[PDB]
C-alpha cells in the first residue's frame, strides 16, 4: 500500500498526457493564482471603476501612457479616431487642429503603433506611405546658368 | 561652380549661389554656399533645385497633454533639408514606403522600414539630415539597410542588455557599431532566425524578453534570453512546449508585469480569456511554470489589461456597455470601505441604496441593475454583500439580465451600503495519480504498469476554505463539498470568518486511470491549496527492469 | 536628482536626460571653446528605451555606473575615452524598482527595495557567473514575501 | 554564384574572390574618386587558405 504527497501545486495546464507530465500540474484551471507560498488562490477581484461605454472601438488598440503617480492616462485607438480615459475611468477630451486622416482604419491593431517617452507619445500608422511634397521646392527652375 | 573656397567672389550680390565642388584633395562632396549678406559672408544652404520637406502629416503623429487637461492629435515639424541637393543629401531610404515602430536608440530617433534603419542626427530629434557638407562631421542621420539573404520587412524593436535588438519575422538583429556611432559605424547583423508574428510588442519582463510565435491555429509563445556560457549568443525557449494548444492564434497584447513575476498574454480567438503565466527564477534556475485562464463571463471580450506595479487594469465588453476593471494583487486587504470581508466577489460596488425603492405592499426593496453601473448584463450569478453577515445570490433569468434588471432583496436596506458583485467560477482539475518519480536523472517519469487502486486523496489548505471537491469516476460523480472550520475551532466564530486550516481528508475511490478529482466552487469567498496527496493500494505483477 | 561622480566629471538624472560635466573641474556643463570639440566636453545623452522611464537613483558596482530608473536598470558605459559622442547608455533588464530607499551596498550584490501591495519584495542584484556583462536580480524575499510593510 | 547582402554593399563569389560594392548603392563596383581611398570603397579580397 503506497502513497505519496505532492508538495506544491505550480502549476498550471499540462496538455502533455499524463503518464508524460509533471507533479504540480493540473489538466485544467482556471480563475487560480500558483503563487509562490500559498498555492492555488482565487485571482483577485475586478473593482469596478468604473463603466465607460456601450460595446469604443469594435476592436481597438488599447496602450496606456505613465508619466508619473498623478499621471497615468490611457490611449484607445479606435477605428474612428483617438480617445483617451484617465485611470479613474472618465474620458477626457482630445483636439483634431490638423485632421484625423491617420487614424481611420479597419484594423487599428494590426496597424497602428504608439511608441510614449515622457516628452513625446509617438503614434504609427503603418498603412501610410511617406511621400515628398512637390509644392515647396527651393527655386522653381534655376537655370543655373 | 568655383573650385574651392578660396576662391570666391568677394561681393556677388546678396541672391546669388554657388556650387562649390571638390577641391579635389580633401574627401568631400559639393555643398552650396548662397551669399545671402546684408554683412558680407558666405553661408551653406539648400540645393536649388531639391525639395525640402517630407509629405509632412503622413509622417507619424503625436498627442500632447497640454496643460488645458485635454489632449491634441497633432503632426509635429519636420526639420526641412538644407545643405546640399540630391544627392550628397539623399532622400532618407522610408521616402517610398512605411513607417513602423519608432526607436529611441540615442539622442538620435530612428525609423523602421523594409528593409532600413533610419536615424536621426544626436542632441535633437526630427532632422534626419546631417547639419553640414563641409564635410561629414560627426553624429549624421545613419541609413544602414540589412545585412541578410532572405526578405525581412522590419518590425518591433525591444532592447535588452547589451543592445537594442530589432525584429523582424524569421530574423532577430544585433544593432551596435564598432566604436562610436556614425553613419559608417553601424553594425547592423544577424542573431537568429525565430520566427515571430508581429501584432503584439514583445513585452518586459526581467532579463528575458517574451515573443508571440504563430502556428495554425495555436500559438507557440517563446521565451527570448542570452545564454550563460557564451558573451552574445541568444536563445529563444518555448515555454509552450508543453501547453502547445491552448492559445488561440491571433495575439494583440501581451500585459505583463515584473513585480508580481507573472507575463499575461491576451488572445484574439477566444477573447473572453486572460492568459496567465506565473514563473519565478532562483539560483538562475526556472522553479515554477504556470498557464491559467483568467475568465470573466461567458460573453466578456476582454481588451488589453496593463499592469501598474501591482494593479491590474482591466478593459471589458459585455456587449451592452463596456467598463474599465481593477485588480489589486493585495493580500490581506479591503477593496470598498465597510467590508466584511474582502468578499472576492468579481466586480464589487460599493451601492448605497437611495430613498425610494421600498414598498410595504409586497415587502420588497428592488434595485435597477444599471443605476447602479450604467451597464446592462449578458449573464452570470449577482451576489450581493452586506456589512452583516448577509449574502443573497440571484441567479440570472432566462433572457436575463437585460430584459428585467431588478435586484430584489428584502424590506429595509436603504441606509445599508451594500455591496453588489458577481461569481468567479473558480475550477482546477489534477493530474490522474498516478506514481510520480523522479528516475534515473531528474525529468520526473511515471511507472504506469500495475493497477494503482487508489483510495483518499487529501488536499490540506492554509487559511480560508468552502472550496468543494468533485471526484469523477466513469459513472460514479461523488462531490466532497467542505466549509470552513471545524466545531468548536477558535475560527469559527457565530459571526467571523469561515476559514480553518488543513488538511482535508476525502475518499477518491477506483483505479488511477479513471478517477479525475477536480475542485469547482463558486464563490464570494477565498480558498488556499497548499499541497495534495493520496494513498491507495500498488501491486504491478510483472516486478520490472 | 541623484547626482553622479562618474569621472572627475560630475552628472546629473533628469527624465530622461544625463548631463555630465566637463573633466577635471566641477559645476561647468559647457564646453571650454567651440573653436571644435575639443575633448572631455559636457555629455548630454538622454536615454535608449521604448517605455517612459523617470530616471532616479544611481549606483556603481563591478564595472560600470549603472543607472536605475524603474522597471529598467541601464548600462553606463562608452566605447573607448569618453567623449559627448562615445556614451553607450543601454539597457540591461528590467526589473522594478522602488524610488524611496537608495539600494545600499553592500559586497558583491546590490540590493533593491520592490514595490509590491501591500508588502514589499527586497532582491539582490548581481552579476551572473557565466556570462560576462549579463546581471540578474533574484528575490531574497522569496520564501518571506507577505512580512515588509 | 551566390550574391550576398553583407552591407549596403552588394556582394559577388567567384574562384577565389569575394567583390563588394560600394556603400549606400547597388551595382557600382568602382571608387567614386581617386583622389585618395575614401571609405566605402569596392573590397576585392580573394581567399586565405
Amino acid at each position: 500500500l503506497i502513497s505519496q504527497s505532492i508538495k506544491n501545486l505550480k502549476g498550471g495546464i499540462s496538455q502533455q498526457p499524463d503518464i508524460l507530465r509533471y507533479p504540480d500540474q493540473g489538466s485544467r484551471q482556471v480563475n487560480g493564482w500558483s503563487s509562490e507560498t500559498e498555492g492555488l488562490q482565487k485571482r483577485p477581484p475586478l473593482v469596478f471603476l468604473n463603466t465607460l461605454g456601450d460595446n469604443l472601438g469594435q476592436a481597438p488598440y488599447i496602450h496606456l501612457i505613465n508619466r508619473d503617480e498623478h499621471e497615468q492616462y490611457y490611449a484607445v485607438f479606435t477605428g474612428s479616431g483617438i480617445r483617451v480615459f484617465d485611470l479613474s475611468g472618465n474620458e477626457k477630451q482630445v483636439r483634431y487642429p490638423n485632421g484625423s486622416n491617420y487614424i481611420k482604419t479597419a484594423n487599428p491593431r494590426n496597424d497602428l503603433r504608439m511608441v510614449t517617452v515622457a516628452d513625446y507619445t509617438f503614434i504609427v500608422n503603418r498603412n501610410v506611405v511617406a511621400q515628398k511634397n512637390t509644392k515647396s521646392v527651393n527655386l522653381p527652375n534655376y537655370n543655373p546658368n | 561652380y568655383a573650385q574651392s573656397f578660396s576662391k570666391l567672389p568677394p561681393n556677388a550680390p546678396n541672391g546669388y549661389m554657388v556650387k562649390i565642388v571638390g577641391d579635389a584633395s580633401k574627401s568631400a562632396d559639393q555643398y552650396y554656399v548662397r551669399y545671402d549678406a546684408e554683412r558680407k559672408v558666405w553661408t551653406e544652404t539648400l540645393g536649388w533645385n531639391t525639395e525640402d520637406q517630407v509629405l509632412w502629416e503622413t509622417m507619424p503623429h503625436a498627442l500632447v497633454r497640454a496643460a488645458d487637461g485635454n489632449f491634441d492629435f497633432k503632426w509635429l515639424e519636420w526639420s526641412p533639408k538644407s545643405c546640399g541637393d540630391v544627392d550628397t543629401n539623399p532622400w532618407p531610404s522610408f521616402v517610398g514606403s512605411s513607417i513602423n515602430d519608432v526607436f529611441f536608440f540615442r539622442n538620435r530617433l530612428g525609423f523602421l522600414s523594409g528593409e532600413n534603419i533610419i536615424l536621426s542626427r544626436t542632441a535633437k530629434y526630427f532632422n534626419f539630415y546631417p547639419a553640414s557638407i563641409a564635410n561629414l562631421s560627426d553624429d549624421d542621420p545613419i541609413d544602414v539597410a540589412v545585412s541578410t539573404n532572405r526578405i525581412a520587412i522590419l518590425k518591433y524593436a525591444v532592447p535588452f542588455s547589451e543592445e537594442l535588438l530589432i525584429w523582424s519575422d524569421e530574423a532577430q538583429f544585433v544593432l551596435t557599431a564598432s566604436g562610436t556611432l556614425t553613419s559608417k559605424s553601424v553594425e547592423l547583423n544577424l542573431t537568429t532566425q525565430f520566427d515571430v508574428q508581429d501584432r503584439a510588442r514583445p513585452f518586459g519582463i526581467g532579463r528575458n524578453v517574451y515573443f508571440a510565435s504563430p502556428r495554425s491555429s495555436f500559438t507557440s509563445i517563446h521565451r527570448y534570453y542570452a545564454v550563460q556560457d557564451v558573451s552574445s549568443v541568444k536563445n529563444a525557449e518555448d515555454i509552450t512546449s508543453h501547453v502547445p494548444n491552448y492559445i488561440p492564434n491571433g495575439v494583440f497584447s501581451i500585459c505583463g508585469s515584473g513585480t508580481e513575476n507573472f507575463c499575461s498574454v491576451l488572445s484574439h480567438g477566444d477573447p473572453s480569456k486572460i492568459f496567465m503565466y506565473k514563473f519565478l527564477y532562483l539560483n538562475e534556475e526556472l522553479r515554477q511554470q504556470s498557464w491559467s485562464h483568467w475568465d470573466f463571463g461567458e460573453n466578456v471580450q476582454v481588451l488589453a489589461c496593463q499592469s501598474i506595479s501591482s494593479d491590474m487594469y482591466v478593459i471589458l465588453r459585455n456587449e451592452f456597455n463596456t467598463f474599465l476593471a481593477r485588480i489589486s494583487f493585495t493580500k490581506n486587504a479591503i477593496d470598498l470601505q465597510g467590508e466584511p470581508y474582502r468578499a472576492f466577489m468579481d466586480m464589487k460596488i460599493r451601492y448605497t441604496i437611495p430613498s425610494g425603492t421600498y414598498n410595504d405592499d409586497t415587502f420588497t426593496t428592488s434595485i435597477h441593475i444599471p443605476t447602479i453601473y450604467g451597464a446592462n448584463f449578458g449573464r452570470g450569478k449577482i451576489t450581493v454583500l452586506e456589512p452583516d453577515g448577509k449574502i443573497t445570490v440571484f441567479e440570472q433569468p432566462t433572457a436575463g439580465w437585460n430584459s428585467d434588471p431588478w435586484l430584489r432583496l428584502s424590506g429595509n436596506l436603504e441606509g445599508r451600503m451594500v455591496y453588489i458583485g458577481f461569481n468567479i467560477n473558480f475550477v482546477y482539475e489534477f493530474s490522474k495519480f498516478l506514481i510520480k518519480q523522479t528516475a534515473d536523472d531528474g525529468s520526473t517519469s511515471t511507472e504506469d504498469i500495475g493497477r494503482l487502486q487508489l483510495r483518499r486523496a487529501w488536499v490540506n489548505y492554509e487559511n480560508s476554505g468552502t472550496f468543494d471537491i468533485y471526484v469523477e469516476n466513469q459513472s460514479s460523480n461523488w462531490k466532497y463539498t467542505m466549509a470552513g472550520a471545524r466545531l468548536g475551532s477558535n475560527t469559527l466564530r457565530a459571526g467571523r470568518l469561515n476559514l480553518g486550516t488543513g488538511q482535508y481528508r476525502f475518499p477518491v475511490v477506483g483505479n488511477a486511470k479513471f478517477n479525475t478529482v477536480y475542485i469547482l466552487s463558486d464563490e464570494t469567498t477565498p480558498l488556499n491549496i497548499i499541497g495534495c496527496g493520496w494513498e491507495g493500494n500498488y501491486l504491478r505483477r510483472s516486478s520490472g527492469i
